[PDB]
């Protein structure tokens, strides 16, 4: 059904592939070539779960396990029941994640709005295949690439992170949960600071962007705006994931030993590296 | 034990937190509707909440949500199926009658004014000591169609005082009368002003404001709309 | 197509003193200066900020707090600068050796040091809390920021406070040093048998959830500025198409709905639930569950 607002909304047009062909709505959905493409692979996919979990001798939800196939098998197809399922389905889910973003941009065009949502999007498929394409390829194996079950895509990434030591001391993985950290202080923020104005105490008017400002430089000296709070929010989320596939496609390829060790390159400075006392020497 | 006590716990903690969040963010378009505009049969699981009310400042009375929804306006569109789910085709004009991406929202028909009461947004040569500080002045740049022709020239900036942004370019067209053009719809560039949305022909057909040194909101969401909408109806005349 | 990630020009009037309201107006500064530079992203004006008791007394022992630490350090370094510098990641200020249980007769170099400057760092938090609420109080708003930082002091509260004295000795509770607070971190899990097995780090890791949602909240309210988006609080009283296109996206996306109101209460709460929950499993960890792994291994 529709939005009391909804319908002078609903025109034809916006689609990027098929004309009118699946330019409608099922429910509150938009449809869309891509809406039947992910509906394709999607379906697909989770049927091939399914198979996996026949084979595997399980249907109990945290047990489910896809992985990829084995080291030896470097980066060559391998049989299904032996990691080539996975190998299908991670075509598929990469079918998926690129058709709901392809769809978004119709929805989009439709609306008449910016293209930053798919943008945004495309930064977490971005994630996504480092992880199980681009890393697995620059270290010559899909056996480095994580597996599909819920409690064991957990121990590949303590396995993983524990390959290098103490991880924490991979210098882009740090930066990435600065990011991280940042943008939920953000968000509670940008959050508490619309709801306290548009809720204030009880019986007073709305208060307006301009007590919003006024909040902020009282508390710390700077507001940034109600704009720039949004440019805020989406650049940081966005460089958090971005980090994130960087701390993951330089380990194990440019850099493989300790990570903690990496860092003997600031203290093994020749000036300061032989000079008594301190914690190193 | 007392982690399992936790985390149950949390659960239904958590169950209700989603339900309060999902009719928090039915206070406003609900009820649905059929296409017809008669009530839905399927309103969803969750019901409506109880109605709260804004206390709006200056003296504008009070909002509550959720309320008595009406579009205020008219609808210029048919059917084009028998049945739901598909789209409705524009009988005029979409552009003129504010359909598709050129929709407009009957928002009251003031001007939104800052915490002290004075109107928000003002043409530059009225706002006292403001100026532009950095980047390109465009004030004296002409104003270029997606057809690449040329359809006016800046005559000012409409500045947010508050937050002391620019929010729209005056343009003016041959026949001496001006437009708004939204600030995020231009691209200022060293010699000009481009509008990819709007070919040079579209602008006399821009929304024009009562007062000439105040707008409402009413008019800022047809002046968006407009220009927002000939990215799809303009196209017809866009070069690459 | 211009995309709205930096101002395309700068304007600027008189600075802005505020909002009056309830406000004392003798502890508002003067206003700082003009940053070009932040006002091609957000405003250029830094200040006026208003300082009183609260304010110096939080500003005053958050020094105080930071000084303990790096006088410490330059300990460490034998105060030699060029040591100071190279192993400034490596030093640490740790608390009492376990020997000293909770109580406060720890000579300063092994541990006193660690609980002065920790008592300086509770002031300083708990006094710019009170700031955050009373800032709101006379502005006549909401006491959102309030509670919503009081989610990070639970965390906080909880691994250098509350959990050691439960656990019956300070040396349970957080040092002060860069590389320092990663390894206690990674001990941590270790010893209580895998964090990824603690539901409460699970749910705290979804929300953390929190990079979703505000990339989609800002990349819409960017896809909708055109319409005046960025205008939040009159769209809520006053709705207008920005607001009916940003809730159509979400609805033929994914089919679910939100208001330009709805979705901030969806902001706040997906962020403090990130501390509040880990709050909980952190304070479970050694003082009801030893080991997650075997935990995880009854259900509970
Ligand atoms: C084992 C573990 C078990 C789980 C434990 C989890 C504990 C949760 C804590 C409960 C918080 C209660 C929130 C509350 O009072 O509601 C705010 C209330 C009003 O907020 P508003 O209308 O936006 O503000 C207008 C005020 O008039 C504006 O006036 P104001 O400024 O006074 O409003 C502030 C208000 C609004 O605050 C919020 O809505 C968000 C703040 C989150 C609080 C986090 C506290 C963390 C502390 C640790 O905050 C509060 O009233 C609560 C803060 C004090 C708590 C101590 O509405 C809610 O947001 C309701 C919460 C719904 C939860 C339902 C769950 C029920 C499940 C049972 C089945
Ligand atoms: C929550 C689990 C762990 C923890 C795990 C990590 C990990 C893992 C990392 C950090 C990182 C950082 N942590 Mg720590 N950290 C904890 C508790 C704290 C506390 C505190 C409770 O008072 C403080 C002040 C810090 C401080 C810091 C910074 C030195 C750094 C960047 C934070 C940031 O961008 O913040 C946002 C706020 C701003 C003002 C900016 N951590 C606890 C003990 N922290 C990262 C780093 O870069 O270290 C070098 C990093 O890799
Ligand atoms: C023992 C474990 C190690 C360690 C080892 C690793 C390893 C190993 C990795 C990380 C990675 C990350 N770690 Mg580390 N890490 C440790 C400790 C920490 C601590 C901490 C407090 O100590 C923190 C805060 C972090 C933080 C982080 C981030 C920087 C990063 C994860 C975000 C990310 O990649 O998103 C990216 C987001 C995605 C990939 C999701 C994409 C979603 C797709 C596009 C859409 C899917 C839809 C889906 C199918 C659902 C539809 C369902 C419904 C039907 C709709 N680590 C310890 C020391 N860390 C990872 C990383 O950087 O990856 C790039 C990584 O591989
Ligand atoms: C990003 C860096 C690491 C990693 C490290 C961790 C760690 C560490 C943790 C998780 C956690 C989770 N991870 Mg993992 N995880 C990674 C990549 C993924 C991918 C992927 C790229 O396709 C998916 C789908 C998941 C899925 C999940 C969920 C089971 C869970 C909650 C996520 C969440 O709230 O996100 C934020 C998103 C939202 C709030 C939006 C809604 C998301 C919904 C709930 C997704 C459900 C997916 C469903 C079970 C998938 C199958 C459906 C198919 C159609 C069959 N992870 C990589 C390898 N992940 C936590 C957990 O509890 O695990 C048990 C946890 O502690
Ligand atoms: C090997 C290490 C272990 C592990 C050990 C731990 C431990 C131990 C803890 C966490 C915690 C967290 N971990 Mg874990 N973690 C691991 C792997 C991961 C991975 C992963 C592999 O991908 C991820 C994504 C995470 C994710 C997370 C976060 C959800 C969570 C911290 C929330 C937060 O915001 O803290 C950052 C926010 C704070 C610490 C609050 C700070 C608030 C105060 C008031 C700020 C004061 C600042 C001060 C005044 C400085 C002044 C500033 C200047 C004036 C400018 N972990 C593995 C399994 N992790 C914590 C948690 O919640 O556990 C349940 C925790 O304690
Ligand atoms: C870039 C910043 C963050 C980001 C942003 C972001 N996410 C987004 C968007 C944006 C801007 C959207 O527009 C889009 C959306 O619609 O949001 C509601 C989306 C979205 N982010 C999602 C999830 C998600 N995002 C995550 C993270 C992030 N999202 C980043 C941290 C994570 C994490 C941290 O793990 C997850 C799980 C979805 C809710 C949605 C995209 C939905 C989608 O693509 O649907 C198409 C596909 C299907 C319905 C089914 C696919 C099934 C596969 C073929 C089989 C399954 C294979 C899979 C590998 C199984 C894995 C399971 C195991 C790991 C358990
Ligand atoms: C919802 C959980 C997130 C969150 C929320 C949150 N933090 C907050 C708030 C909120 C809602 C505030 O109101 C408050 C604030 O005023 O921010 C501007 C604050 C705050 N979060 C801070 C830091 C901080 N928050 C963190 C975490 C997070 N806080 C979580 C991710 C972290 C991390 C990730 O480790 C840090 C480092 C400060 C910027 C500020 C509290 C300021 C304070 O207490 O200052 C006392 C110290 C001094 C006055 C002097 C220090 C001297 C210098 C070292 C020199
Ligand atoms: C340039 O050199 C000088 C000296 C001039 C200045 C330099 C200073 C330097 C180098 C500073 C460095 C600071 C660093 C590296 C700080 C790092 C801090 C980190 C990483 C902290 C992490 C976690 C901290 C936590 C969890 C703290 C929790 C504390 C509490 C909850 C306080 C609880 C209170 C206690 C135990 C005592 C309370 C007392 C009473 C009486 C109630
Ligand atoms: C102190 C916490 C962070 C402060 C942020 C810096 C901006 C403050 C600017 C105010 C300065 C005003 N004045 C007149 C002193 O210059
Ligand atoms: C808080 C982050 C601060 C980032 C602000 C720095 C941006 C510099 C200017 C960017 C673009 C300016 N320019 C010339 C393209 O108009
Ligand atoms: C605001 C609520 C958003 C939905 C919450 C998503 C929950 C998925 C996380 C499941 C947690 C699994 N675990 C480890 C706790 O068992
Ligand atoms: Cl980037
Ligand atoms: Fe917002």
């Amino acid at each position: 059904a529709l939005l009391s607002f909804e319908r002078k909304y609903r025109v034809p047009g916006g689609t990027l592939v098929g004309g009118n062909l699946f330019d409608f709505w099922v429910g509150p959905f938009y449809v869309g070539f891509f809406g039947v493409a992910t509906f394709f692979f999607a379906a697909l996919g989770i049927i091939l779960i399914a198979w996996s979990a026949v084979l595997q001798g399980t249907w109990n939800p945290q047990l489910i396990s896809v992985y990829p196939p084995a080291l030896e098998y470097g980066l060559g197809g391998a049989p299904l029941a032996k990691g080539g399922l996975w190998q299908i389905i991670t075509i598929c889910a990469t079918g998926a994640f690129v058709s709901w973003a392809l769809r978004e941009v119709e929805i989009c065009r439709k609306l008449g709005i910016g293209y930053h949502i798919p943008f945004a999007f495309a930064f977490a498929i971005l994630a996504y295949l480092t992880l199980v394409l681009f890393r697995p390829v620059m270290m010559g194996a899909w056996g480095y690439a994580f597996p599909y079950g819920i409690w064991t895509h957990l121990d590949w990434v303590s396995n993983t992170g524990y390959t290098y030591g103490n991880f924490h001391y991979n210098p882009a993985h740090m930066i990435a949960i600065s990011f991280f950290f940042t943008n939920a202080l953000a968000l509670a923020l940008h959050g508490a600071l619309v709801l306290s104005a548009a809720n204030p105490e009880k019986g007073k008017e709305m208060r307006t962007p301009d007590h919003e400002d006024t909040f902020f430089r009282d508390l710390v000296g700077y507001s940034i705006g109600t704009l720039g709070i949004h440019r805020l929010g989406l650049l940081l989320s966005l460089s958090a994931v971005f980090f994130s596939a960087l701390c993951m496609i330089i380990t194990g390829t440019i850099w493989f030993d300790q990570w903690v060790d990496w860092w003997q390159w600031w203290v093994k400075l020749p000036w300061w590296a032989n000079i008594p006392g301190g914690i190193n020497g | 034990d007392l982690a399992s006590l936790a985390i149950y716990s949390f659960w239904i903690f958590l169950a209700g937190l989603i339900y309060y969040l999902q009719t928090e963010n039915m206070r406003e378009g609900y009820p649905l509707e059929n296409e017809d505009g008669t009530p839905a049969a399927n309103q969803g699981p969750f019901p409506l909440p109880k109605p709260k009310t804004f206390i709006l400042p200056h003296g504008r009375g009070t909002l509550t949500v959720p309320g008595p929804e009406s579009e205020d306006r008219p609808i210029a569109l048919a059917r084009t199926a028998v049945s739901e789910g598909f789209p409705h085709a524009p009988t005029g004009d979409p552009m003129k009658d504010g359909v598709g991406p050129a929709s407009w929202v009957a928002r009251r028909d003031l001007p939104e004014l800052d915490g002290h009461g004075h109107n928000k947004i003002k043409p530059m040569k009225a706002a006292a000591g403001f100026h532009v500080s950095a980047g390109k002045n465009p004030i004296g740049l002409p104003v270029r169609g997606c057809d690449l022709e040329i359809a006016g020239k800046v005559v000012d900036i409409w500045v947010d005082i508050p937050e002391q942004m620019a929010r729209f370019l005056e343009v003016e067209l041959k026949d001496g009368s001006t437009r708004l053009l939204p600030m995020q719809m231009v691209k200022v560039q060293s010699n000009r002003v481009h509008v990819n949305a709007l070919s040079s022909d579209l602008f006399a057909g821009i929304p024009t404001i009562k007062s000439p040194t105040e707008v409402t909101l009413l008019e800022e969401d047809k002046i968006c709309g407009y220009v927002a909408g000939g990215l799809m109806y303009a196209a017809p005349k866009r070069k690459s | 197509e211009y995309q709205n990630i930096f101002s395309q020009v700068q304007v600027r009037g008189p600075a802005d003193l505020g909002m009056t309201e309830d406000v004392n107006l003798a502890n508002r500064s003067g206003v700082g200066p003009f940053s070009t530079l932040l006002g091609w992203f957000g405003n250029a004006q830094l200040g006026p900020i208003y300082l009183g008791s609260l304010g110096v007394l939080s500003l005053f022992s958050g020094l105080m707090w930071f000084f303990t630490i790096g006088i410490w350090f330059w300990y460490q370094a034998g105060w030699n600068p060029a040591v100071f510098l190279r192993d400034l990641f490596f030093f640490s200020l740790e608390p009492p050796a376990p020997e000293y249980g909770l109580s406060f007769a720890a000579p300063l170099k092994e541990g006193g040091l660690w609980l002065i400057a920790s008592f300086f760092m509770f002031v300083a938090v708990w006094s710019w809390w009170g700031r955050t609420y009373l800032r709101a109080q006379a502005l006549g708003m909401g006491k959102h920021t309030a509670w919503a930082f009081l989610s990070a002091i639970w965390l906080w509260m909880v691994l250098g406070f509350i959990r050691p004295i439960l656990m019956g000795s300070w040396s349970e509770a957080v040092p002060y040093g860069i590389f320092s607070h990663l390894d206690w971190t990674n001990n941590f899990s270790l010893v209580h048998g895998n964090l990824f097995y603690n539901p409460f780090h699970g749910l705290s890791i979804a929300f953390l959830g929190s990079a979703l949602l505000f990339a989609m909240h800002g990349a819409t309210i960017l896809a909708v500025s055109r319409f005046g988006g960025e205008r939040e609080l009159e769209q809520i009283a006053d709705r207008g198409t920005a607001a009916e296109r940003a809730a159509l996206f979400v609805r033929w996306t994914m089919g679910f709905n939100a208001t330009m109101e709805g979705i901030h209460r969806w902001a706040i709460w997906m962020a403090v639930l990130v501390t509040l929950t880990g709050g909980i499993g952190i304070l479970l960890s050694g003082t009801v569950v030893d080991n997650w792994y075997v935990w995880g291994q009854n259900h509970g």
